[PDB]
Formats: structure tokens, sequence, C-alpha cells
DNA sequence: CCAAATAATAGTTTTTAGTTTATTGGG
DNA sequence: GCTAATAAACTAAAAACTATTATTATGG
């Protein structure tokens, strides 16, 4: 299901204190960060629900009517109305507006404010995958003096690490260290070691947390549930996943031009011929070659275009060499095994992979991903499990699904032969080579033009003036490039190309 | 009383958002449904007059698509169709304009909502429709009109559970006025199409569910003014209900339905492919959900009176007769003794055609039959069956066995006594069995009044 | 269709390129003239998109809009265009060298390879460009390079590396995926197989089964692989199957299609030796491996073949 | 949780977009 | 309506905040009959802003409406009529405007 | 666990909470290992899908008041979370806890017991 | 002839494969 | 004095993930 967020904020003194009182103060930054996680969730999952709550102040909005505890917005989908009131309390003089229509002065209660969040996640109509809490506070002693509150808060932490919340706190801005294992870290949500300390840091993750990341992350789901058939019956269930997906623009809202009210369309069939409304079987399709109107109806055509039952059909091993890597149709999917549907899938999927992974040959199968579709030919061959120094899963055990293309997958081609170098040049390029020799990293870039679109789409959303502008990854560094390498494209320009000659059409 | 302030509260429980709101408004809903479902003679006034207030509020407020007035408004419609069921012909007066806005509901007020709300305002518009006959009928023309528009939209966004449309569209609400007489060819192509579809299919596109039976709806809601037989469409959607019997959950109960309505309109070309008709509605009318039975039971007798009727007017009348009917009613020796009673009493059309001496054989050996089963002491199930079909028989008779008169009327007079211990449908059965022999006995005037005075009195 | 570019790396080399299509998921360039199904004319029939709430809208009322998150943002096409990013017509540059290991064809993007040249005829620009190639393949960099179609093309990120044929010398040019175009996706441990850790003798007759299923050969002693069956010089046979109803279909107007054919199956199926050799490691191992399985086959109404009365010669009453 | 991202629990921890830069 | 010389004339006030809360304007200007539309079309008479965003810098760039500042809106409130231009309110206006000051307004 | 319809569950619950109101006939309390139990059973795999923790909460409830203070929080927290006979359900375990009162009145508030309260459901 | 206890089908919002466009250079 | 085509966002369903629905078999 979906994920739920609440970011619960101090107000008592300490948010509009600055340690320097002429940098972001605790409170203000708070609020650049609870924006930058509104961006992100509407970039990547709307879907998701993120409440904001104030205690400590000298009111309240909770409709359990807990006093100094005041809530801002429900768990919801983040939404630019939220940010733009957010914003209006924005720096140290939006802090200021704060303290003009609101407050603070009262002492709060962390079982107050854990019992209206309980009630808040309560609210929830959703399957939340996780209940975490965001906590914008610097101090824990104004409850690690009074062991009452102090123990019943206690209490309700425990209850909430009982009902699955994930609760978190931040390293926040102090001038007198974050102030934790006095009132903390026997409370907290916490299951691993990180920092006990009373480390006179002012920011945890404060840094990542700001950092703006704009990409969907789509939650997992099997592309296919595909049943793999060896000959006839050994047939297995595998899940098809796509680990590489081309990302798109969102579609276009059609709405007015008046009222920017979205606005539904509808498409109808009329008799050119009449103007009276055509059924769906009151036309039929047709191609004509020379003189004949081959004229056909829909269901033989797609009848036609099938050939096999979705699936796959084993064709045979073939070994790794066979498989020309210039060759490529389209992008390659991931396959794993899956037992759900035949059970001792997942133990013949280990024996064939390790089978695979020492003989060297990937397994060619006929493929049918849906009905009315001719099968292809498609390479499986053995990707075997990669992880990292965290071990964490940074290559799936499985199979790797390349299309193998057809005769006619090509185009005709007119072109010169082959044409020699001399070695002096071929050395000249080595070094100019290892000159400019850089780590690849696979996510060292992005779509400019999609960057370019979020900025545009969220100057929008908050009617600035002017949108951000977006860092191109893909630029080459022509500069740097000549700085690194100097003269030694002149050399090989003379080495290869005449001087007479500029390359030119 | 307590109508009153609910309803006014619920006028003012929706002043916001807060679907919450919504959620307290559909609980004051089915209150205020089962308050107002509680029989009464009075509060059913008020009843209509906050139907009035109430419908105008809930088509103009909500406005919307947000489900804390969806919710509200699919409770709405349900509780306004168990309302309709008989909660007052004197409805009529609302009935006009509520029509009006549900249509508009269905279309403008839900205009991105694609659940329960279409089918209920569907089903509401149809109760109004087969409750309602030509009172008020004078705005169809329009709606069927805008409908069919609706239908031929090139998208799929109506779904199985929205082809109820097509029981909708089924209309003979007025006189099914010449506009959609005209459109009725049109009907057909789309219906033909949509039924090739679903029943000849290889793409993973059987969609049969809704479809079929509201296609199924829709043509016995037609085909009762169309369809002479002398159309290859006619043979067509013949061979379409055929298919629809066994192409290898109640649709073919609904397609027995509709065959049993529009029999008479598929003669001349259900001659043929006779046995498998009759075996199949024979295996139909024995399983579960008896629905099916009694479907498959009516459209048996359908088709075994018009079948009769094409074999009396037979010159090659030999085929069907002898090939199954005493052969097969004979090999039957619980209903199955009263269809092969009654297949009996059709089959004895054809006999005063051929071998009129067999007309008085078979009803001198039914009297014998009748008489041992008269004086054995369930029993009496299947009495009204032979009553039919003596009946049936004295009516192809012209010269009667007067011997028997007195065994018959004693007989006929027993069962009148036996009326009692008698299942309601069967006491129909056999209301309809002694008026039949009644009308029988109509065509020998002097034995007629003599039998029917006997009769009378001794009953 | 050629596309000539200039190969510019940095601000001071330049070479005349000449780039093609190789590979591509080819399709036919005629879709179905969908015609009337009563006079067959395609004229008589035409689209009519109305936009509404009824409430009828135009297309001159309208804009074009998009979804913020929770929030809907009213962004016509025009404002789209002036505050687009628009990248450079026809430019193509290198972004500089990397292992040919750090990439995979798991990176491989797009549907197409291009098979890319120097500009024809242009003897230097050939030189240097097979110099970059013998030094790249010596080297076992590839050259991640920036790459724009033209003025209204966006820009994409892709790498080249070197085709060697003693025919011919190409860079092979495919798109690589930005960080937006990835799914990171955990599975579990099948070397932690406990539960799944197959048996030997299984593994011994899987081993069995890929020998007699080896699709390949050793040819001359050379221990150059002989493929049965390459699929790579084979048509795809869905435009042949198009062509023989087509066909059918022309010559009878009436006739059902016909099936496919064996020669299709033939040329899809593998040698039938692999499928002797396999025969037996197939039944051992599955009898080896334990498997158990956890709508519209619309035929007409009769699974047999005709019914009706008939009682010819037969009136014995 | 290592490798996880904060703003997305359950997914992977997001890299900066990095760059090219030789070596 | 109560300033009906406002009816017949379309404007666009999607700016003007910080001036005067945009929905206080819509709402005087219905009061006085103004055809709001949310997107500026042909037919739009003159652009309303005082808060000006990206969008309204766009509206600029198409030299086709006049970005009035929503003062002269309150001065043709008080007025209770739709004052002439001046050439101290519209931001940017159209060549037709740019006409009316030349020919009526110094530089 | 086993729950390929309600009857298996749901009755091996009652006898359960039969046995816990049963300790021996209730006279020596040794068997919190069997309460510890149940309270995983009903933590494990019914804090996620929770429809059927209710269910046998209740069932043992009936069977034995004395053990949903452990879930006092549980239920409270699913309580504004379904719409039918389960509501029905929390409540008559919510009715079993007498000891549970201590505060309640802010938990039935803040759940809006007054709602559900307010439609009639004899 | 209503008499209650139990699985199926299909109400979501998801990707992906036939779609349609403005620049190509031929009397 | 020049229509050889391709870089096409469109209105595409041709997954449904998970949520009530309903006949059935009913039970005493």
């Amino acid at each position: 299901g979906r994920d739920s967020l609440i970011f619960l904020v101090d107000a008592s003194k300490a948010m509009f204190e600055s340690q320097s009182e002429d940098e972001l103060t605790p409170f203000d930054m708070s609020i650049q960060c609870i924006q930058s996680v509104y961006i992100s969730k509407i970039i990547s999952s709307d879907r998701d629900l993120l409440a904001v709550v104030f205690y400590g102040t000298e009111k309240d909005k909770n409709s359990v009517n807990f006093k100094n505890i005041y809530v801002l917005q429900e768990l919801d989908n983040p939404g630019a109305k939220r940010i733009l009131e957010l914003d209006q309390f924005k720096g140290q003089q939006g802090q200021k507006r704060f303290q003009d229509m609101m407050g603070h002065g009262s002492d709060y209660s962390l079982s107050e404010v854990l019992w209206v969040c309980a009630n808040l996640f309560s609210d929830v109509q959703f399957k939340m995958s996780h209940k975490r809490i965001m906590l914008f506070t610097n101090e824990d002693n104004p409850h690690g003096n009074d062991s009452a509150k102090a123990s019943r808060a206690r209490t309700k932490a425990g209850d909430l690490r009982d009902t699955g919340i994930f609760l978190d706190l931040m390293h926040l801005k102090k001038p007198g260290g974050f102030d934790i294992s006095l009132f903390y870290r026997d409370i907290i949500s916490i299951a691993e070691d990180e920092d006990l300390r009373v480390h006179f840091e002012e920011s945890s993750k404060l840094e990542d947390l700001l950092r703006k990341v704009r990409a969907k992350e789509t939650r997992k789901r099997a592309l296919s549930r595909l049943k793999l058939k060896l000959n006839k019956d050994i047939v297995i269930s595998v899940g098809i996943y796509n680990l590489v997906q081309k990302a798109l623009k969102p579609p276009p809202i059609k709405l007015y031009r008046e009222t920017n009210e979205p606005v539904k369309t509808k498409t109808r069939t009329f008799n050119t011929s009449t103007g009276g409304l055509l059924l769906p079987s009151d036309t039929k399709r047709s191609q004509i070659y020379g003189s004949r109107q081959i004229i056909l109806e829909k269901e033989e055509t797609e009848e036609l275009k099938r050939f096999d039952d979705p699936g796959l059909m084993l064709m045979g091993f073939k070994p790794l060499v066979l498989l020309k890597k210039h060759h490529y149709l389209r992008p390659s999917l991931f396959v794993y095994p899956e037992e759900s549907l035949v059970i001792g899938s997942s133990t013949l999927f280990s024996a064939l992979l390790i089978k695979c992974l020492e003989k060297e040959v990937a397994a060619l199968c006929r493929y049918t991903p849906r009905r009315n579709i001719p099968p292809y030919f498609v390479a499986l061959v053995p990707q075997e499990e990669e992880l990292d120094d965290q071990k964490i899963q940074v290559t799936p055990p499985g199979f790797q699904l390349v299309f193998l293309p057809f005769a006619d997958d090509k185009r005709k081609m007119p072109f010169t032969e082959k044409i020699m170098a001399t070695p002096e040049q071929v050395g000249k390029m080595k070094a100019i080579v290892e000159k400019l020799r850089f780590t690849y990293r696979s996510d060292s870039f992005e779509n400019p033009v999609l960057q370019q679109h979020f900025r545009n789409l969220e100057a929008l959303a908050l009617d600035l003036m002017e949108p951000e502008q977006a860092v191109d990854l893909t630029l080459p560094k022509v500069e740097a490039m000549n700085k690194r390498l100097g003269s030694l494209v002149d050399e090989f320009k003379e080495l290869v190309y005449p001087p007479d000659y500029n390359p030119e059409g | 009383c307590s109508l009153l302030r609910l309803q006014e509260t619920l006028s003012a429980a929706d002043r916001c958002g807060a679907a919450l709101a919504g959620h307290q408004l559909i609980r004051g809903l089915g209150q205020e449904c089962v308050l107002s479902s509680s029989p009464a003679v009075l509060a059913l006034q008020t009843s209509l007059v906050f139907s009035r207030d109430f419908g105008l509020l809930v088509f103009v407020r909500k406005s919307l698509n947000s489900i804390e007035f969806r919710e509200c408004r699919e409770e709405i419609l349900k509780f306004l169709c168990i309302f309709l069921e008989k909660m007052g012909q004197k409805i009529a007066p609302y009935s006009v304009e509520i029509k009006n806005t549900c249509t508009s509901v269905y279309t403008k007020d839900r205009a991105a909502k694609c659940k329960i709300p279409a089918l209920d305002l569907l089903i509401k518009l149809l109760q109004t429709f087969r409750s309602s006959r030509l009172m008020d009928e004078f705005k169809i023309g329009e709606l069927f009109s805008k409908f069919y528009g609706e239908l031929a939209l090139k998208k799929k966004i109506p779904d199985t559970v929205l082809e109820k449309v097509y029981e909708l569209l089924g209309l003979l609400g007025e006189v099914h006025p010449s506009e959609m007489i005209n459109n009725a060819e049109n009907l057909f192509r789309a219906f033909l199409g949509e039924l090739k579809t679903q029943m000849t299919s290889a793409v993973r596109e059987p969609k049969l569910p809704v479809l079929a039976g509201c296609l199924k709806g829709l043509s016995s809601l037609l085909c009762n003014f169309t369809k002479s037989m002398e159309e290859d469409p006619q043979t067509s959607r013949e061979i379409f209900n055929f298919v629809l019997k066994a192409i290898r959950y109640a649709v073919p109960s609904a397609g027995l339905r509709l065959f049993a309505l529009h029999a008479s309109q598929f003669s001349t070309c259900l001659l043929d492919n006779y046995v498998s008709l009759f075996e199949v509605l024979l295996k139909w009318c024995a399983h579960t959900n008896v629905e099916l039975k009694k479907a498959a039971l009516s459209a048996l007798e359908s088709f075994l009176k018009q079948v009769s009727n094409m074999v009396a007017k037979n010159a090659e009348m030999h085929k069907n007769k002898l090939q199954y009917f005493m052969e097969q009613f004979y090999g039957i020796i619980n209903k199955e003794l009263s269809i092969a009673i009654r297949g009996y009493g059709l089959f004895a059309g054809p006999c005063k055609v051929i071998n009129a001496k067999d007309v008085d054989f078979m009803y001198v050996e039914l009297i014998q039959r009748c008489k041992q089963m008269f004086l054995t002491q369930d029993r009496v199930y299947q009495m009204p069956s032979f009553l039919q079909s003596v009946a049936s028989v004295l009516l192809y008779l012209d010269t009667v066995p007067e011997v028997y008169t007195p065994v018959l009327e004693h007989l006929v007079v027993m069962q009148i006594d036996s009326f009692p211990q008698y299942s309601p449908k069967m006491q129909l059965v056999c209301c309809r069995a002694i008026v039949k022999v009644f009308l029988a006995l109509a065509a020998k005037g002097p034995v007629l009044r003599n039998c029917i005075s006997t009769v009378v009195h001794q009953g | 269709i050629h596309w000539p570019c200039r190969l510019t790396i940095g601000s001071n080399l330049s070479i005349r390129i000449a780039a093609y299509k190789s590979i591509l998921q080819e399709r036919v360039k005629k879709t179905w003239t969908v015609v009337d199904a009563k006079t067959l004319k395609k004229e008589d029939i035409q689209k009519e998109t109305v936009y509404c709430l009824e409430t009828e809208v135009l297309k001159e009322d309208i804009i074009q809009g998009f979804r913020y998150g929770s929030d809907i943002v009213p962004f016509s096409k025009v404002d789209e265009e002036q505050m687009k990013y628009k990248s450079e017509g026809k430019c193509f540059s290198v972004l500089g060298f990397c292992k040919s290991s750090q990439v995979q064809r798991r990176f491989f993007m797009g549907n197409q390879v291009l098979k890319v040249f120097a500009a024809r005829d242009d003897e230097a620009a050939a030189v240097a460009l097979s110099s970059l190639i013998h030094a790249l393949d010596d080297l076992d960099m590839v050259a991640i390079v920036r790459y724009a179609y033209d003025k209204r093309a966006n820009p994409q990120v892709g790498v080249a590396f070197p085709h060697i044929k003693h025919n011919y010398e190409c860079l092979v040019y495919v798109q690589l995926p930005f960080m937006e175009d990835l799914r990171q996706y955990m599975f579990s441990s099948l070397k932690n197989s406990k539960k799944y850790a197959p048996t030997e003798a299984q593994l011994n007759a899987v081993d069995a089964l890929i020998d007699s299923m080896s699709l390949a050969k050793k040819d001359e002693k050379t221990d150059t692989l002989e493929d049965l069956f390459p699929t790579t010089k084979i048509p795809n046979p869905r435009f042949q199957r198009l062509f023989q109803c087509l066909l059918h279909r022309a010559l009878h107007p009436r006739e059902p299609l016909p099936p496919i054919q064996q020669h299709i199956w033939n040329m899809l199926n593998p040698p039938a030796e692999v499928t002797t050799k396999s025969q037996i490691p197939l039944s051992k191992i599955k009898t080896l491996f334990p498997l158990i399985e956890a709508v519209t086959a619309q035929e007409i109404f009769q699974d047999n073949h005709e019914d009706g009365p008939t009682a010819k010669k037969l009136k014995t009453e | 949780c290592p490798g996880e991202s904060l703003i997305n629990p359950g997914f992977k921890s997001k890299k900066p977009a990095g760059g090219v830069d030789f070596d | 309506k109560i300033s009906n010389i406002f009816e017949d004339v379309e404007f666009c006030v999607m700016s003007g905040t910080d001036s005067q809360p945009k929905p206080d304007l819509e709402n005087r200007i219905a009061e006085f009959g103004g055809y709001i539309v949310q997107n500026p079309g042909p037919d739009t008479y003159c652009v309303i802003a005082g808060s000006e965003n990206i969008r309204v810098k766009n509206i600029i760039l198409s030299n086709k409406h006049d970005v009035v500042k929503p003062a002269w809106l309150l001065e043709c409130f008080k007025t209770k009529s739709f004052v002439p231009w001046q050439p101290r309110f519209m931001i940017h206006m159209c060549p037709s405007t740019k006409e009316h000051f030349a020919r009526e307004y110094d530089c | 666990s086993f729950v390929r319809y309600k009857e298996v569950y749901a009755a091996a619950a009652e006898v359960l909470g039969l046995i816990l109101r049963y300790v021996m006939e209730r006279k020596n309390i040794l068997e919190e290992s069997l309460c510890e139990l149940v309270a995983k059973q009903l933590k494990q795999h019914q804090n996620t899908m929770e429809d059927k923790f209710i269910v046998c909460l209740n069932k043992v409830t009936k069977s034995f008041p004395p053990l949903a203070d452990r879930f006092m929080n549980a239920v409270f927290f699913l309580l504004p979370k379904f719409h039918g006979v389960l509501k029905t359900l929390c409540l008559e375990v919510v009715l079993c806890r007498v000891e549970g009162m201590t505060e309640l009145y802010f938990q039935l508030k803040s759940k809006d017991f007054v709602q559900v309260m307010r439609h009639r459901d004899d």
C-alpha cells in the first residue's frame, strides 16, 4: 500500500532561536526540509500521505483537544497549497509572521502528541507500508526532567512501536548540542547504532533531506507472471521485470481555455456520407494492394497475429559467444524464479542457473508476452547475484532476457569499405583516451528536458517569478578536455588530416 | 417525525468537505432508509414530500465525483429502487422529473465515476418503465437517442456492469414509437456484432457475464413487435441462442426465458435441430437454481406448443412425431412425468391429421391410466397435467366414447375436491387445467351442458 | 537514410561521420485502412472528437494541463515550448571514455542500433575513425557520447563501441539510461537456497540435457562454434502469415483464412536432432523435479457435426 | 537501514545525480 | 452589475494579491459584472497582474494583452466605471494600447 | 494461522480462550507461556492483515476478557479502519474491559465513538 | 416459494504496444 | 525548378496490484 509520514515540529522557543541569530533557525530549516520533502513526494509518489503538526505553542488545533499541540495539515497527498501556507512561515521573517498570528510559551506533552499522532494514523483509510514520524526539535530534557510525563511518554512510544510506528528524530540546530541519551535513545524507535553521544552536531541527515531528487520510483510490480514451458509440459512460473524502464513526461490534461477545469472528451464515428452515427461493428479494416482492396474484420486480424499462447517456449541452449553484442533489438528484461503456481519452480531455477553459469550457455526460447502477439526469439543469459560492501543486492540472481533480432530487423546500408590507419595515430589515440579516462556510473545522468520540465511545473505550482534552472549532466567538458589533453589534438589532426583539409561537408 | 429532522440535518450535514461528513450522511441515510421502508399509510406521504426535497438536493448539491457524495448517492439510489418497488404508484408525479435527474446524474453529476451509481440509476429507470406504463411515457425518444449515441462511444469505458444499458435500451415503454422502430434495424446490427464478439471468439474476450444477459433481455423487450419468420438475421439470432446453451452463473436461464417469450418468432427455423433442443431443455430443467428449472420448463412447453402447431400443419409431419414424442414420453416412466403428459396432449394434434383412430386410442388409454392413478392413495401433483392433455385430445377428438364420460367427470370433480393440499403455483396450474377442460367440453354442446351441470352440482 | 554529422571531441577535434540504422524493430508502413463494413469506403468513415462536461466544449476553449501530484497545473503547449529546454540540431558530442565492462546489455536503451562510419569518401575522417577504433579496441575503452538527432529531438546519452569487421569498421551506438530510467528492485538470494537446493543427480541430468539440447556444434575441429538455428538471418514469420491471409482473402473474399503453415513451424522449430538428443534427459529431469500447478475457445453449439429430425422410410404407425 | 532511501522507505538510497569527471 | 460597464469587458485576473487579494478583486469586479476568465483568451480585454510571476512574464512575452496593475482596477472601482488606459499601470500592453498612449499620452 | 475459511481459527481460538479462562480451571497462573503464544500469533501476521486479528481477539476475549489489555492500543488504533460487524466486535471487546476504563473517554471521543454510536445498529 | 452459510467477478490504477504528428528532397 | 521518407505523443487496451460481490451446498 501507501506510506504515512508526519512531521512533528517543536515551537516552544528553540525553533525560533538560532545559534548566531543570523542563519537558518531550527524553525525555518524545518520549513525548508518539509518543502523539499513535499516536492520529492509530488515528483515521486503523491499517493503517500504527509502530515504536519506543531506542539508547545500557546494554542492547539487537534480534534482530541489537547492544548499546546497545534495540527496544521492531515496525513494527505502533498498539495502545493500546503507548501504555500508553509512558506508563509518560512525564513526568519516567516517565523515572525508565525509569531504574529500564533506563538508559544506553554509546555507541551510528548505523551499527548504521541496520542494525537496515533489517532491521526488511525484516521488513515489506506494500507500504510510504514508509519514514519518526523520530529523537529533539539531538546529532550523538558520532559527528561519531570519523570512522570517522561515515563508516560516512554510507555506511549513503546505502544507506538508495538503498533509498528517507525518513529524518527532529527539532529537539529542547537547552541548546546542535540542532547540525547538523556531523555532520548531510550524512547525512540531505534534498532541500529548511529550516535548516542551528546553531539554538538546540528544535523545528522538534513543534508540529503534538503537534497531535491526528482524521479518517479515506481513500486515493485511483477511486469509479467509468465510460465516458461520447456518442451510441452515442464512449465514453471517466472517473474519478469523491467529493472530498466524509460521515463516519460506526465500525460497532458485537457482543460478549459476559460476556467481551466478538467475537460473530458469523446470521439465518435459518423457516416461522412450521411452524418449518421457509425457502429463499431459498422466498419471493417482494409488494405489495398494493386487493384484488390482486401477487406477484413478485427478479430481475424488479431488471430492471424496470434501464433502461440502467452509464455516461454524453450528453443534450446546456445553458447554465450554465439550472441552478437552489436546485435540489439530493444531493452532487455530480468527473469526471476516464481513459485506461486508451479511448486518446485525455484529449485529447478536454481539448478538451471547454476548449470548455465557453469556451462556458459544461454537459453534461447520462443517468447509470447501475451495473446495475439507473434512470438520472438529471446536469449536468457544466467546473470548471477551481486552484492555491494553492504551486501545489498546490486545484481539479482536469475536470468537476463535479451531480444534476438530477426533477419527483417535491419536496414539496407550503402557505405565504403575498411580503411586502415597508422599505428602511430593509434598510439596517439590511446594516449588521448587514457588522458580523458573517466569512471562510468549509471546514475551520472538525467534527462535535461525532464529536469527542466519538473522545474517549470514547480515554478507554476509556486507561482514563482522565475523557474529553477536544470543543470546538465550530458555536457562534454570541452574546455576541460582541451586542458587535460593539450596539443595532442593538433598533433593527430596533422597526422591524419592534411593541413589543407578541414573536416567539413 | 424523525424523517423531517434527519433529512434537514443531512441537508445541513453536506455544507463542507470533510468526507467524514459524507460518512455521517450515509449513516443517517441508511437510517432514514430503514425507517421509511417500514410499512405505514400516513408516514408514507411524508416520505413522498421528503423524496421530493431530498432527490432535488442530492441531484443538485452533489455535482461532484467525490466519494463522500458517491457512497451517499449510491445508497440513495438503492433506497429509491426499494422505494419504487411498490411504495405507491402515486409516485408518478415525481416519476418524470426524477427520471430526468437520474439520467443527468448518470452523465453530468456522475461524469468521472464508473461504479455502482450508474447501475443503480439504470435499474431505477427500468423499474420506473416496467412499473409506469402509458400514463406519462412521453420522454423516451430523446433518451433513447441519447443512449444510442452513448453506446456507440468508441471506448469500452462502459463496463460489463454497465451493459444493463441494453436492458434499458430494451424499450416498449409506451408503444415503442416509430422512431426507435426505424432505428431497430441498426439496433439489430449492433446486437449481432456484440453477440458475435461474445460468442464466436478466441481473443480472450468473452465479456459474456452481463453482456449476454443484457442483450437477451433487450431482444426480448423488442422482438415483441418485429422479426417475422422470413429473415436470415432471425435464424442467425436463433443459432446464437443455440450456441448459448452449451459452448462447453445463470445466464443460460435468461436465454431460456428469452427463447420462451419469442419461441413463435423463431418458428419455421427451429423444426431442424429438434433433438438437441429437446435433450438440452430436459437436462436444464433438472439442475439447481430452480429459476433455471422453471425457465427451462416454460421454454420447453412453449417449444412443444410451437412444434405441435407446425407438425399439425405439416404434410411431412411424420419425422418429429414418430422419432421422439411417444418414444421419449414412454421412456420417461417428478415434473418429468407432467412434461411427458403434456407432450402426449400436444402430440394428440397430428393424430387427427393422420390415424384419427389413434386419437381416441390414446384418449382411452389415458383414461385407463388416470383411473389407475385415481384409486391409489404426491398422487395429485400430476392430475392437472392429465386434465390438460385429455382436454387437448378431446378438442382434437370429434366422436367421443361417451362410456368414459361419467368416469372422466367424476375424476374432474374429485380433483376439484382435492384442490386443497396444493401449492399455489400448481393451484393455478390446476385451475388452468379445469378451465381448459371446460373449454374443450364447450365443443360438444348438449354433452357440455349436461356434464357441467352435473360436475358443478357434485362439487 | 544517411545522417551526416561531425564527431566532435572537445572544441578542437571534429570528424565527419556517417551514421546509419543497423538494427531496428521493423514494422509495416501500411496501417489497416479501416473502411465501411457495407460499401468499403473509408472516406465515409470518420471520427468525431467532442469535448463537454451537458455542457459542450470546443477545441478552441481548452488548453494543455498537467497533474502536480495532488494538484492540477494548467500549462499550455505554448508555455511548454517557451520554458522548454531545447537541445542542439544534429549535435553529437563525446563525453568521455570508460571501461567496456562498466556497461552491460542491461543498460542498452532504445529500440534501434546505429552502425556509424566516418563520412562517405572522407579518407582523413575514415583513417582517424579507424585509428580511434583500434585504440579503443586495444584499450577496451568505450566512448560515452551525447547525441541529438536534430533541433526538435530530445538529447540522448549513449555509448559507441567499435564493431570489428575485415570489410568495414563502425562505431556501434546504443543509448544509455539516466538514473531516472532505472528500477531498484530487490530479489531473494537464490545462492542462499536451503529450500530450493536441487539434488546433485538433478544437476547432472540438467547438464546432460543442456549437452543434448545445445544448439551449437564444433566445426572442423577448429573450435569455431557452428550454430544450428540462427534466427538472426531468419525473417519474422508474422508478416509471412499476414501475407498468407491477405492472399487468401484476395483470392477468396468469402473463405475463412488458412491456418499457420508447417514450414512456418519448421523455421521456428529448432533442429529435431537436438530434440531427439534431449528426449531422454527431458524425461529424466521431469521425473527428477516435482512440479505442481497451483476462457475464450468459443466454439459452435455443436461439439458434434449435425443433428435434427429425420424419419424417412418409416411410417409403421 | 543501509542502502535505503530516506524519502521512500523500502526504496534504495538515491545517489547524487553526479556527472562526468576524468581520472 | 453595479458598474455594468465592467460587463462585456473580459478581465483575466490571475495576479495581484500583494496589492490586494485577487479573490477580492474578482468579487468586486463581478459586482460590476466583470468577465473574469481564468486563462487569457483572444477576447480578454486586459490582463490583471500585480504579483508578477513566470506566467505573467510569459504573458508579457506574447505581445497580445495589457498587463494591467490592480491599482488601475481599484481606480476603475472607485470611479464606478472603466477608466481609459493610463501609461502608468499597464506594465505590458498590446500594440493597440501602445498607440492609445502614443496618441494621447506623452512618453 | 490456518485460514481456509473462518471455522478453523474461529472455533480453535474459542477453545483456546476457554482454556486460558480455565487454566487448570483458573486457580493457578503459569500458562502465561500460552498467553504469549497467542499474543504473538495476534501480533504476528495479524498486525499486518488485522482482519482475523480482531476475529480471534473477540473470540478469546469473550472466552477470556483479561487478555485484550495487551492490545487496547491496538484495538483503539484499528477502530476507525472498518465499517461493518468488525467494528461491532471491537466494541464488544472494549466492553469486556472494565479495568480498561481507567482513561478511555479521550480515546472514545478521539476515535469519534459518538459518531458510530449515532448510527442505529441495534 | 425465501430458509443461512459460503467462492467466485469484477467495481480500482496501475505498463505496455498501434497510434498520430513536421522535417525529409523526388518533374 | 522537383513529395525518395523519419525525430513524432495519441487518445492507446490488448492485466487485477485488491478491493465487494454474490449462488451455492445451504440447516434443524
